[PDB]
């Protein structure tokens, strides 16, 4: 565990959509740029008409990113049966990434859940 | 040219009473034709929630054979308990025999 798997305080941001690897790895001002927690807060709180688009500088060494996932369902859902089914998802979801982490990663079940 | 055939009110009512740590106030008052109406008053003593108390009263909702338990107002204030009310009736039999121990 070094530095940079100790923590990642800097983040890495897209403008659009499509940017090629090229732009990306040339460092490109109209696609790509580099803030911090402060620095993108003033930046979406002043110009919140642009598209902002979070990632990685690179996998080689900062793989490491918090757990993440994206639900769309093409639907409305009354608030009390809203609630019902985030809590029936988090503890399905919950339980089978700390399955699969104690049978691959060999980690402890309960830690992760 | 509630629908009792699952499982018996009183029943439902005492699940209710039993899930809830805190006294039931308003228990007596609960018939078969009131209970996705008349709210529900606690003792305090939420566990749902471990929160001390609520600004608002619970409220009990029939939907498909299970009793859905959730807090009126903010509803995120306090968590949605779901009970079971289809119970196949081999399974009931079963039940009160083990309640004689
Ligand atoms: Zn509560």
């Amino acid at each position: 565990m070094d530095a940079a798997i100790r923590g990642n305080d800097v983040i890495f941001v897209l403008k659009t959509i499509g940017v090629p690897s090229a732009c990306r790895q040339n460092e490109d001002p109209r696609f790509v740029e580099a803030f911090k927690c402060d620095e993108l807060e003033r930046y979406i709180d002043n110009n919140p008409e642009c598209t902002l688009f979070e990632s990685l500088r690179d996998e080689e060494a900062y793989s490491i990113v918090r757990i993440f996932m994206d639900v769309d369902l093409d639907a409305c859902l009354d608030e009390i049966d809203y609630l019902t089914a985030i809590q029936d998802f988090i503890i399905e979801v919950s339980n089978c990434v700390a399955r699969f982490a104690f049978t691959e990663c060999g980690a402890i079940h309960e830690n992760v859940i | 040219r509630w629908e009792p055939g699952f499982i018996s009110f009183e029943d439902a009512i005492k699940r209710v009473s039993k899930i809830f740590i805190n006294s039931i106030i308003n228990f007596n008052d609960l018939d078969e034709n009131n209970f996705t109406t008349v709210p529900l008053v606690i003792d305090y003593v939420c566990a749902l929630c471990k929160k001390r108390s609520h600004k608002h009263p619970h409220q009990l909702s029939l939907e498909n054979g299970a009793i859905r338990i959730y807090k009126t107002g903010n509803p995120h204030s306090c968590k949605v308990k779901i009970v079971p009310l289809d119970g196949n009736k081999l399974f009931n039999i079963a039940q009160r025999i083990l309640d004689t121990n």
